């Protein structure tokens, strides 16, 4: 993988419910792995590494 | 002590070795097949501490096992073909051989 | 014998973990000797102390203990309980899949 | 066959008893396994007599 | 011939029991001969 | 209830990566570790309740524990560190006015310094020389303490003597004397306070612990006499019914005074004497411990600094640190301000000895001399600037000219180095072949050659079967056959009774009959040329 952004589903398999999360990812080459990730409430949410 | 790359072995007929020259390394040409040795390598043992009924058996008839044991390289089960080449390498400070 | 220290052709050895495990095991034994007949500081005797409870606790198995306190391989340490479970382990590979 | 011993300078605690899933001297001994942990880590006492 | 496979907990004179010796130095061999 | 709820969320999904346990809450990793097992699966993208019991109680690296039992460590500071020091020596001279303030402690010195005046040790080596060259002073200063010490024994009849044991004491006070003969003393001294306490443990114990004997009665009887028998047979007519318990041991405790008057006699004055000498002693002693157990505290500093570069030669890095901690109290007996110095400067040169000449020590399966380790360090490091130097690399046979040794000599060293292969290591194929799957045996019997032997004694046995009885056994008597044997030909001629050269004829008539070619041809077959 090359470092860049990258937006993932990860269709089901998340709350069980049925919700499609979409965790949207930055990798750098050289720094943090900044993921910015919802959650089944569709309140966005942000992590650092 | 170190090993030897000698033909004269522990047990192995006149014929049984056929194809070493002086140096104890086949020929360039000879065909070999299962068990041919192609490089006569011995190792020393030293007072194997043989068994009783064999120091019989070697005080009966006068013989004794010598010192060298029978590491010697050969041909493996089966393989059988012609020996096309040969490289002898050697440590820098020591003898070399005739055939090398 | 079971943690042998077979010679290899080369000059090189080849032994078991459980040797050197052993062999760390018995240098901090020897060095909590050393420090209790010197009555050195009890925060470096409980140091050695703590040491020692974490290099049997390692020999006995490696999972428990937080790290796998590997060596100059750059993988772990396989200690003793590992020769028995798992899929390499005696049970279940060597004592009913043998050759 | 053989086998050798050693003797130990001091007491050290086995793993087996003490890590494992279940802690046979967790509930050997009323304690939580943190509590002995704590006591064998040489961190806090713990009284007898 | 045995039969009824045991085990428990084992004391230390039954560790005592099992060694010919104790192991006390961390050495294992001689790096010049191999005994 | 947050990991009770990640619990509860783990039994609902059954799979919980980094995501979660790392935000649903090193122990990071304790605390994942534990969670696999409700059971719950648990991956990086009765244990349910006794797991969900030890996850509802709220690191243990050794090094991190280290760290923080050093947080309340600080540097200390120079001249207060001169003050830890002149503590020390306090401590010190305490415990040697102790020693002085035993006078037959003096006297056994005496006794030393005689039997190396009669030669029993070295002139210089009877002491690490006094506090001042040639020993005739320092010797008949020795003497001194000999004719000191014998206008002292004019003046026990009190007022004059105690201040006599004393003036060979402020000479003591000026002397360094090796601390074996410090210790024996000393040793000696703790021995004379085992001795004596241990009688009041025969004497008070057997009165103020078994006889219902209250503290007062032995303490207002026994310290103000403490010698004779009237602290303690006098106690008998206490008119008590526990003093009446004090007949059955009267005979017995006063062996214990027949013990005191033996160790009063044995310290040569009153043993309250001796008590608050050796009392005082190891009072400021322990004191003087203290204030060494003080210093090092204030000095792991450096030996973290220390053995920050020597890590990764295999060793741990808790076993750098610890034999670093051995040489950093090995120096605090050491250390001397009084040339006026930090003890910075001076421990690291103990704690580089410490980790290095324990670094060749046990840091190898097999181990090597630290003479021979220092060879291969002196190889490796001259191998370098040869590399560097004359380009591709140094030759065992340019590395004679750089080093002249033999190159025999050499080139085993060369072979010394490259410790074991761990034989847990993995072999390729993907098949999971640790490389120890592959080491045969040497010690097995060839399977084939079992057979054939059980075949030789039963040959051997065939011809010895057609022996004559003479021959047949003398030859299992000559040979190792068939039993604990091999008895010498002067042993198979006594028990044959026949002869030391008798029996190596018939054995010559032994196998003379048997070396006929068509008669013994069985073992013929035993020949392979
Ligand atoms: C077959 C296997 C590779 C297949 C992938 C290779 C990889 C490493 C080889 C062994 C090691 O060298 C150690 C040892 C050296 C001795 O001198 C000769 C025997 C040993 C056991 C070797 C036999 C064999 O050749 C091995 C298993
Ligand atoms: C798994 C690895 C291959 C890579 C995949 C295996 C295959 C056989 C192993 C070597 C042999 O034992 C011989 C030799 C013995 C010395 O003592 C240490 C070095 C050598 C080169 C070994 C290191 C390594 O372990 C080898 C290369």
């Amino acid at each position: 993988r090359s470092p860049g952004v990258f937006f993932d589903s990860d269709k089901g398999k998340t709350h069980s419910s049925g919700k499609v999360l979409y965790n949207a990812r930055i990798i750098p080459y050289r720094g943090s792995w900044l993921d910015f990730e919802f959650d089944p409430k569709d309140n966005l949410f942000v992590r650092i590494d | 002590g170190p090993e030897e790359i000698t033909a004269d072995i522990p047990n192995v007929g006149e014929a049984a070795l056929s194809k070493l020259d002086e140096s104890g390394i086949v020929y360039i040409g000879a065909e070999v097949t299962g068990g041919d040795i192609l490089v006569g390598k011995v190792t020393p043992k030293g007072e194997t501490q043989l068994t009783p009924e064999e120091k019989l058996l070697r005080a009966i008839f006068g013989e004794k096992a010598s010192d060298v044991k029978d590491s010697s390289l050969r041909v493996p089960n089966g393989v059988s073909g012609t020996v096309i080449d040969v490289q002898v390498f050697t440590r820098d400070g020591v003898e070399k051989d005739k055939r090398a | 014998d079971l943690r042998p220290l077979v010679p290899l052709d080369g000059g090189r050895f080849a032994t078991s973990d459980l040797n050197d495990l052993y062999r760390r095991v018995i240098n901090r034994n020897n060095r909590l000797k050393r420090l209790l007949d010197l009555a050195a500081p009890d925060i470096i005797v409980r140091n050695e102390k703590r040491m020692l409870q974490e290099a049997v606790d390692a020999l006995l198995d490696n999972g428990r203990r937080g790290r796998a306190i590997t060596g100059s391989n750059k993988r772990p340490l396989k200690s003793l309980a590992d020769m028995i479970k798992g899929k390499q382990g005696r049970f279940r590979q060597n004592l009913l899949g043998k050759r | 066959e053989r086998m050798g011993h050693i003797e130990l300078a001091s007491p050290t605690a086995h793993i087996w008893f003490l890590k494992s899933l279940p802690s046979r001297i967790g509930l050997l001994l009323d304690m939580p396994l943190r509590d002995i942990e704590r006591v064998l880590y040489f961190e806090s006492y713990v009284v007898i007599e | 011939e045995f039969d009824a496979i045991k085990i428990a907990l084992a004391s230390p004179d039954m560790i005592r029991s099992w060694s010919f010796g104790e192991v006390k130095k961390p050495e294992t061999i001689n790096y010049r001969t191999f005994k | 209830s947050q990991l009770k709820l990640l619990v509860t969320r783990g039994k609902e999904q059954g799979y919980l990566t980094y995501a979660e346990v790392n935000d649903h809450l090193d122990q990071i990793e304790d605390i994942i570790q534990m969670i696999n097992d409700m059971g719950i699966q648990v991956m990086e993208e009765d244990a349910a309740e006794a797991a969900a019991q030890v996850l509802s109680s709220v690191t243990t690296d050794p090094v991190r524990m280290y760290m923080r039992e050093m947080g309340t460590v600080e540097l200390l500071t120079r001249e207060g560190e001169i003050d830890i020091a002149k503590r020390i020596e306090d401590g010190i001279n305490q415990v040697q006015c102790s020693v002085a303030e035993y006078p037959e402690a003096i006297t056994y010195l005496l006794e030393q310094y005689d039997r190396v005046e009669a030669e029993e040790a070295r002139l210089s080596d009877l002491i690490t020389g006094f506090v001042d060259i040639d020993p005739e002073l320092a010797r008949e200063k020795f003497a001194e303490l000999r004719a000191q010490y014998v206008v002292t024994r004019d003046t026990i009849k009190h007022a004059t003597a105690q201040e006599e044991i004393l003036k060979l004491s402020e000479v003591f006070k000026q002397f360094r004397l090796v601390p074996k003969q410090f210790d024996y003393l000393v040793n000696s001294m703790r021995v004379m306070m085992d001795r004596v306490r241990t009688q009041e443990r025969l004497i008070m114990k057997l009165c103020v612990e078994q006889c219902k004997m209250p503290k007062k009665n032995f303490i207002t009887l026994f310290t103000g006499n403490e010698t004779s028998d009237t602290w303690f047979n006098a106690a008998i007519a206490m008119n008590k019914p526990w003093s009446e318990k004090l007949h059955d041991v009267s005979e017995e405790v006063h062996r214990a005074l027949q013990k005191l008057q033996q160790i009063e006699e044995e310290t040569g004055l009153t043993i309250e004497q001796v008590k608050d000498i050796n009392r005082r002693m190891s009072i400021g002693e322990a004191k003087a411990r203290r204030a060494k157990k003080e210093m090092v505290e204030a000095n792991l500093r450096l030996v973290i600094s220390i053995a920050k570069k020597y890590t990764n030669r295999g060793l741990q890095f808790l076993d750098l640190i610890q034999e670093g901690n051995i040489g950093l109290m090995k120096a605090v007996d050491k250390f001397e301000y009084r040339r006026g110095y930090k003890f910075s400067t001076y421990a690291t040169w103990w704690i580089r000895q410490a980790i290095t000449r324990s670094i060749a020590d046990q840091a190898r399966t097999i181990r090597i001399p630290v003479h021979m380790i220092e060879t291969i360090n002196k190889l490796n490091r001259i191998s370098r600037q040869m590399l560097q130097e004359m380009g591709r690399e140094p030759t065992p046979e340019e590395l004679a000219e750089r080093m002249l040794m033999p190159e025999d000599k050499i080139r085993k060293v060369l072979k010394i180095a490259k410790e074991p292969i761990s034989m847990e290591t993995p072999i390729g194929d993907d098949e999971d072949s640790h490389l120890g799957d592959f080491i045969e045996d040497t010690t097995l019997e060839l399977p084939l050659d079992s057979a054939t032997t059980e075949s030789l004694r039963a040959a051997t046995h065939d011809v010895l079967a057609g022996l004559t009885a003479r021959e047949a056994k003398v030859l299992r008597m000559r040979f190792g056959i068939d039993m604990n044997t091999d008895y010498t030909l002067e042993e198979v001629g006594k028990q044959f009774d026949v002869t030391r050269e008798r029996i190596r004829q018939i054995e010559a008539k032994a196998l003379r009959k048997l070396r006929h070619p068509s008669r013994s041809e069985v073992l013929r077959s035993f020949l392979d040329d």
